[PDB]
C-alpha cells in the first residue's frame, strides 16, 4: 500500500496546477526495503563462502558443488511452507533463515564424509558404495530431526502478546529441516554420492597445486594432537570435572549478574522533538521556538539532518497552543558514516542544546524498532478514583507522586504527559437583576456562542465542492476580558444593554487535559528505569509509593507494561518443557536411560560463552537472545549426538567400553570440526554489521559465536569422558 | 515400502524441481513487510467541539457516551481523554488476536444509543470510528517556490481534490490533515450590531 | 456475524420514531435465555432504603462488572439517584402557570455553555494570553434547583 | 426535488463519509430528478457480503 | 468468568463504605464445580476395581 | 506394524510418555463447563417509554 498510493494517487500530478508540488518530509520505506536488500545481500555472502571453506576442506575443484545445489533450493520450501500457514515475511524469518541457512548443510556434509570414507581408504565404486552409505547413514540421520525440531515445537505453542513474536523463530525455521531431512533420504545418496564422483585412487594431499599443500598434514597433526589430549585427559578423570562443577556454578552467577531489556531500538533515520511551554502561551510563543531550533538543526547539526518538519497545535502530550511537535529525517543509511551519526549521539546532542533553553521544556526522542505500538519506550501508570472523589486531591496526589518520582533510585526521567492547573476564567450571570433589566437568558446564551464559540450555521457550495458557513465575532474585541464587556444585547423592548451591567467574571484554575479510564477520570505519568536496569524492579519501586497518596484513590497498569504485568518473560515456565521433551526424546536413538542421560549434560557446555560473550560486547539480554540460546544448544545437542552413537554401535562391534569412544573421536573428526566453521564464517558480517537495522543485527551476532565457540572447541573434550563414565553401566 | 531412490536418479531430481517450482511461485504472491501485528486492535473515536472548555467537552459528550461503550466482547480497557480545544478520543483496546470489523460493528451500535442523547450543535459535526492503531506512515503535500500560495488554499487542494481518490485504497486507516479546509467566515462587529440595534442571533 | 440483518433493521425506522422515545435509544443486545447470578445486598446497620442501595450499585459496579468477559445483558433491580420534581396543581392555579413552562424554565436555566477562549485563533499579531472561558455549568444540589427564578 | 436538489446536498455529503473501508473497488454515484439516489459500491472478487 | 467477577467484586469493595456488604443469593456456579468433583471422585474409585 | 518395537522397549515408551505430555499441557490448555452451546442464537432489542 506504499507504494500503491506514492505514486498512484500522484497520477493527478497532470491535473495538479504549477504553483504545487509534493515532498517527502515522513517516510518509512528505507527500513522496510534497505532491509530486505541488506538481508538478501548477506545471505548471498552466506551462501557465497560456504562452498569455498569445504572446497579447501575436501580437495576437489570439480566434484565440490554436489552438496550444495540442494542448498538453494531447499530454502524456497520455506517460503513454501511460509505461504502455506499464512504468515507474512518480516526481519524475524529472515533473521531466522540467516542462521538456519548453516544449520541445514550438515546433512550434506555427512553424506560427503560417507563418500569420503569409501573414497579414500576404499577403491569401491561410488554405485557399490551407495548401499554401504545409506546403511549406515539412515540409522543417524533421521534421528536427529525430531530432536532438533523440539526446541521450536514447545516453543510454538506459547501465545499471548509475546507469542506472535515467538512465532517466525517457531516451526517455520525448522521446517526446512523437516523438509531437508527428506531431500537428504530421497535426494542426495543415491545421485550426489555417486555421478559426480569418479574414481582416480584419491590418497593425495602432498602437492595440491599452487599455494594449497601444507594444510593436509597439519590436519593429520591436529587429529593426532586430539588423539593424544583424550588419552591426557583420561588419566585423572576428577579434576576435569571439579572444573566442569565450577563452571556450572559460574553459569547461574552470571546470569543472574546479567540483566535484561527488551526489543532494543535502531536509528531509523527519524527523530522526534515535542515543545512544551507554561500555560496561557499564545501560538506565537510556541512559534517563537521552533524557528529557532529550525535555524540550528539546520546549522550546527547539518552533518547529520536532511530535512525537518514541524508543526503547531497538536502534540503527543495533548493540543492547543501549549503544544507542538517536529519530525525529523536525517541521511540515508550510506550517507551518515560512523558512530557519531547515530541517533544516541544526535539525541543527547539535541537534549545538550535544549538544557540552553529557558522558558520551552522541549523534548526530543527517537521511536523504537516497533511503530505498530508505542511511541517511546518506557511505562505508565494510571490514577483510577474508586469513590469518584473530586479533581483537586487526585491532582495532589499526582503531585505527590511527582514529588516522590526523583527521589526513586530504580527510575530516571518519569514525567508526566498532561499540564498543570491553566489559570482559566469563570464568568459569572445575575440573573435576577438581568431579568429586571429585562433580557431573557437563552438569547444570552445564543449571543455569546455566536461571539466566541465560533457556531457553524449551514452548508455552502464551493466550486462544486460543499463546505460550511461560521459565524464569529472578531478577534481584537475578544482578546482581553474588558473586551468582552464590548458587547451588547437586545432587551425586550428593543434597545441593548452591555455586559459588564449584570454579568462579572473570575480567575479560577483548571487541567487543559482531562483523561477519563474505565468510566472513571484518571491521570498518569510515564517513564522509564536506570539504563541496564529491566522493568520488574522498576515495577516493585513504584508499588510502594502508591501508600503516599490521598486514601480512596488507585493505581492501575496499561500500555505495553500491561502484558509485562500479565506475562512478560516466561523463562521459569520456559526452557523447561523444552529440556523435558529432548530428554526423552533423545533416548530413541540409544535406547538406554544412562547413555543419553549422560550426553544430555553437554547442553550447559554451550550455553555459558553467549552470556559473557554479551557482556565482552557491552549488550544486555533480549528475545533475539532468548532464541539465540535455543539455536545455540540446539547447535551443541546435535554436535554432540552424531558422534557417540557411532561409539556405542562399534562398541558393540570389535572395541572395548573405552577405546570405542576414543577410536570415534579418530574416525569421525573431520565433519565436527568442518560444519562449525563452516557456519560460522557466514556469520561474520552479521556478527560485526553497521547500517540499516544494525542493532537488531547485532542483537544475534553476538551470541550466536559465542554460544558454540564454548561447544566446537571446548564441549568435545567433555563429551566422550561424560559417555565413558563408570555410572554408565 | 522403501529404497526407492536409487534405481531412479531423474525421479529424485524432479521432486527438488517441484518444490523449487513451488517456491519459486510463493515469492510473487507473498506480501512483504519487516513486522507483523504484535499491537491489540485500537478502536479509536473522535468527535469535534468548537468552542468548548474540557470540563464541558467532558461533562456532556463523554460521560453520556462511555455509560453505552459495554457489552463488547473481548474488551481490555478504554483509554479515553479530552482537550481543551473541543476534542477528545475514547480509544477502545482488545484482546490479542481478534478481527477489528467485529470490534468496529459493536463499537458503532453502541455508540447508536448516545447520538440523539447528543446536543444538536456537536450532531451536525460528525462522530468519527477509525482502527487506527499507534502511527502515521507518510505525509506529503507542499507549496511550491512560485509564490502567491499560502497554506490555506495548500490545505484545501489538499482535503477537495487529493484526499479523496486516496482514502478509499487498501491499507488507508485514518487520516490527520493539519490545517482544515476552506469556509466561509463571517466576522461580526460589537460597535456595529449595537449601532444598527441587532443581536447576532 | 449474524447481527447484520439486525444493524440493519434498525435504520429503516431510527429517526421515524417520537423524539422522546429517540431520547432513551434502542438496546440491541446478545441475551439468549437466562441469568447467571445476582449480588448486592444492605450490611447489618441499616440506614439504606430500597433506592440508595441501586443507586451505588448502578453508580459504582455497573461498569467494572459489564466492561469485563462474557457479561452480555444486565436487568438490575431498581435505578440510580434522580432529581425528580413532582408539581402541584392548587400552587400552579394560586399562580396562574402551565407545567410546559416550568420545563422551558428549566431547559433554559440548566445548560451547559460552550463560550469559548479568550486568545482564540485566528488571533491578533502580538497576543500573548490564552484562556478558557467556563460560563453556566449545571446545577448540583437541590436547593441550586430552588433558586430558579419561574 | 430536483436532480441537482439532490445532487447537492445528500449524495455530496454522505460520499465524503463513506472511506477508511477495506476492499473497496469504486463507488459509481448517480441521481435523477424524481428524488432518487444511489450509492452503490463494488468490493473485491470473493469477499464477504454481510 | 464467575471467579473473574468475584475477583473484580472483592478487589474494590474495601473502597466500599462500611455501612455495606454483598452476597451471593442465586448462584449456578457452584453446582458445576460439586459435579465435576464427584464425577472424578469417580475415577479414582472406578479404575482401582478394573 | 508391531515387532520393531518389542526389541525397541524405550522407543515404544517414548510414544506413551509424549503422549501423556500432551495430555499434562491438554488438561491446562482447555477450558472446563457444565453444558455446550445447546440453546439457539437470538438477538433482542429493548427500549423504555414511560408514561
Amino acid at each position: 500500500t506504499a507504494k500503491a498510493i506514492r505514486q498512484t494517487i500522484a497520477n493527478l500530478e497532470p491535473f495538479m496546477p504549477q504553483g504545487m508540488k509534493v515532498v517527502y518530509p515522513y517516510d518509512t520505506t528505507p527500513v522496510v526495503s534497505a532491509s530486505i536488500h541488506e538481508v538478501v545481500k548477506t545471505l548471498g555472502e552466506a551462501i557465497l563462502l560456504v562452498f569455498l571453506v569445504m572446497y579447501l576442506f575436501l580437495q576437489n575443484f570439480r566434484a565440490t558443488l554436489i552438496p550444495t545445489i540442494a542448498v538453494p533450493v531447499v530454502l524456497l520450501g520455506t517460503f513454501g511452507v511460509l505461504a502455506a500457514f499464512g504468515f507474512s515475511i518480516n526481519t524475524l524469518t529472515m533473521f531466522g533463515m540467516v542462521l538456519a541457512i548453516g544449520l541445514l548443510v550438515d546433512d550434506a556434509i555427512v553424506v560427503v564424509e560417507n563418500v569420503e570414507r569409501v573414497m579414500a581408504e576404499e577403491g569401491l565404486s561410488p554405485r557399490e558404495a551407495a548401499r554401504k552409505s545409506m546403511g549406515q547413514i539412515q540409522g543417524a540421520l533421521v534421528g536427529i530431526a525430531m530432536v532438533l525440531s523440539a526446541v521450536f515445537l514447545p516453543m510454538a505453542f506459547f501465545g499471548g502478546s509475546t507469542g506472535v513474536i515467538y512465532r517466525q523463530f517457531s516451526i517455520t525455521i525448522v521446517s526446512a529441516m523437516a523438509l531437508s531431512v527428506i531431500v537428504a533420504l530421497i535426494l542426495t545418496p543415491a545421485l550426489c554420492a555417486t555421478m559426480l564422483k569418479p574414481i582416480e585412487k584419491g590418497d593425495h594431499g602432498e602437492h595440491k597445486g599452487g599455494f594449497f599443500g601444507w594444510f593436509n598434514r597439519m590436519f593429520l597433526s591436529t587429529t593426532h594432537g586430539y588423539e593424544r589430549g583424550v588419552a591426557s585427559i583420561l588419566k585423572h578423570r576428577a579434576p576435569y570435572l571439579l572444573i566442569y562443577v565450577v563452571i556450572v556454578a559460574g553459569m547461574i552467577w552470571m546470569f543472574t549478574r546479567i540483566p535484561t531489556a527488551f526489543l532494543p531500538d535502531e536509528d531509523q533515520g527519524v527523530l522526534f522533538a515535542q515543545v512544551q511551554t507554561p500555560p496561557g502561551s499564545s501560538a506565537e510563543r510556541t512559534q517563537v521556538v521552533v524557528d529557532s531550533m529550525r535555524e540550528y538543526l539546520l546549522e550546527k547539526e547539518s552533518s547529520s539532518v536532511s530535512s525537518v518538519f514541524t508543526v503547531t497545535g497538536f502534540n503527543f502530550a495533548g493540543r492547543g497552543q501549549s503544544s507542538g511537535m517536529a519530525f525529523i529525517m536525517l541521511k540515508p543509511w550510506e550517507e551518515r558514516p560512523g558512530g557519531e551519526n547515530s541517533v544516541f549521539e544526535l539525541a543527547k546532542r539535541a537534549q545538550m542544546h535544549f538544557f540552553s533553553f529557558k522558558d520551552a521544556m522541549v523534548f526530543a526522542f527517537a521511536p523504537p524498532s516497533v511503530l505498530e505500538l508505542g511511541n517511546a519506550t518506557g511505562f505508565d501508570l494510571f490514577l483510577q478514583d474508586q469513590a469518584g472523589v473530586g479533581h483537586e486531591v487526585l491532582l495532589q496526589a499526582r503531585n505527590k507522586f511527582l514529588m516522590l518520582a526523583a527521589q526513586n533510585p530504580a527510575l530516571q526521567r518519569v514525567r508526566p504527559n498532561g499540564m498543570s492547573d491553566e489559570p482559566q476564567y469563570k464568568l459569572e450571570i445575575d440573573d435576577e437583576k438581568a431579568s429586571a433589566l429585562g433580557v431573557s437568558l437563552a438569547d444570552i446564551n445564543s449571543t455569546v456562542s455566536i461571539a466566541w464559540g465560533s457556531s457553524y450555521v449551514n452548508d455552502f457550495i464551493d466550486r462544486g465542492r460543499v463546505k460550511r458557513v461560521y459565524l464569529q465575532g472578531r478577534p481584537d474585541a475578544r482578546m482581553n476580558p474588558d473586551d468582552l464587556s464590548k458587547w451588547y444585547v437586545r432587551n425586550d423592548k428593543g434597545e441593548m444593554v452591555p455586559f459588564n451591567a449584570f454579568a462579572t467574571g473570575k480567575w479560577e484554575y483548571g487541567s487543559p487535559k482531562l483523561e477519563r479510564y474505565n468510566g472513571v477520570p484518571a491521570m498518569e505519568i510515564l517513564g522509564e528505569p536506570a539504563p541496564g536496569l529491566s522493568s520488574g524492579d522498576a515495577m516493585a519501586a513504584v508499588e510502594e509509593i502508591v501508600k503516599q497518596l490521598p486514601k480512596g484513590v488507585g493505581y492501575s497498569w496499561t500500555g505495553l507494561s500491561y502484558e509485562e504485568r500479565l506475562s512478560g518473560s516466561q523463562a521459569p515456565a520456559l526452557y523447561a518443557l523444552s529440556l523435558l521433551v529432548v530428554f526423552l526424546c533423545l533416548a530413541a536413538l540409544y535406547e538406554s536411560w544412562s547413555i543419553p542421560f549422560s550426553v544430555m549434560l553437554v547442553v550447559p557446555l554451550g550455553v555459558i560463552g553467549a552470556l559473557l560473550a554479551t557482556s565482552m560486547r557491552g549488550l544486555s539480554n533480549d528475545v533475539f537472545f532468548q532464541v539465540g540460546l535455543l539455536t545455540t544448544i540446539g547447535l551443541s545437542a546435535k554436535n554432540a549426538i552424531l558422534i557417540v552413537e557411532f561409539a556405542k554401535e562399534l562398541h558393540e562391534q570389535g572395541k572395548g567400553i573405552v577405546e570405542a569412544a576414543i577410536e570415534a573421536c579418530r574416525m569421525r573428526l573431520r565433519p565436527i570440526v568442518m560444519t562449525s566453521l563452516a557456519f560460522i564464517l557466514g556469520v561474520v558480517p552479521l556478527a560485526i554489521s553497521t547500517g540499516a537495522g544494525s542493532g537488531s543485527q547485532h542483537a544475534i551476532g553476538t551470541g550466536v559465536i559465542g554460544g558454540m565457540v564454548t561447544a566446537t572447541v571446548l564441549a568435545i573434550f567433555w563429551v566422550p569422558l561424560f559417555y565413558v563414565a563408570v555410572s554408565t553401566l | 515400502m522403501s529404497k526407492f531412490f536409487i534405481d531412479r536418479p531423474i525421479f529424485a531430481w524432479v521432486i527438488a524441481l517441484v518444490i523449487m517450482l513451488a517456491g519459486g511461485l510463493s515469492i510473487l504472491s507473498l506480501p512483504v513487510n519487516q513486522y507483523p501485528a504484535i499491537a491489540p486492535p485500537a478502536i479509536a473515536v473522535q468527535v469535534s467541539y468548537p468552542g468548548a472548555s474540557a470540563e464541558t467537552v467532558q461533562d456532556t459528550v463523554v460521560q453520556v457516551i462511555e455509560q453505552q461503550m459495554n457489552g463488547i466482547d473481548n474488551l481490555r480497557y478504554i483509554s479515553s481523554e479530552s482537550n481543551s480545544d473541543g476534542s477528545m478520543t475514547i480509544t477502545v483496546t482488545f484482546e490479542q488476536g481478534t478481527d477489528p470489523d467485529i470490534a468496529q460493528v459493536q463499537v458503532q451500535n453502541k455508540l447508536q444509543l448516545a447520538t440523539p442523547l447528543l446536543p444538536q450543535e456537536v450532531q451536525r459535526q460528525g462522530i468519527r470510528v477509525t482502527k487506527a492503531v499507534k502511527n502515521f506512515l507518510m505525509v506529503v503535500g507542499v507549496v511550491s517556490t512560485d509564490g502567491s500560495m499560502t497554506k490555506e488554499d495548500l490545505s484545501n487542494y489538499i482535503v477537495s481534490n487529493i484526499q479523496d481518490p486516496l482514502s478509499r485504497t487498501k491499507g488507508v486507516g485514518d487520516f490527520q490533515v493539519f490545517g482544515s479546509q476552506y469556509s466561509m467566515r463571517i466576522w461580526l462587529d460589537p460597535a456595529k450590531l449595537n449601532s444598527y440595534q441587532l443581536t447576532p442571533g | 456475524i449474524a447481527q447484520v440483518q439486525v444493524q440493519n433493521k434498525l435504520q429503516l425506522a431510527t429517526p421515524l420514531l417520537p423524539q422522546e422515545v429517540q431520547r432513551q435509544g434502542i438496546r440491541v443486545t446478545k441475551a439468549v435465555k437466562n441469568f447467571l447470578m445476582v449480588v448486592g445486598v444492605v450490611s447489618t446497620d441499616g440506614s439504606m432504603t430500597k433506592e440508595d442501595l441501586s443507586n451505588y450499585i448502578v453508580s459504582n459496579i455497573q461498569d467494572p462488572l459489564s466492561r469485563t468477559k462474557g457479561v452480555g445483558d444486565f436487568q438490575v433491580f431498581g435505578s440510580q439517584y434522580s432529581m425528580r420534581i413532582w408539581l402541584d396543581p392548587a400552587k400552579l392555579n394560586s399562580y396562574q402557570l402551565t407545567p410546559g413552562d416550568v420545563s422551558s424554565a428549566i431547559q433554559a436555566q440548566n445548560v451547559q455553555i460552550s463560550s469559548g477562549q479568550l486568545g482564540g485563533l485566528p488571533a491578533v499579531k502580538g497576543q500573548q494570553l490564552n484562556a478558557t472561558i467556563i460560563g453556566k455549568t449545571r446545577l448540583q444540589t437541590a436547593e441550586q434547583f430552588e433558586n430558579i427564578l419561574l
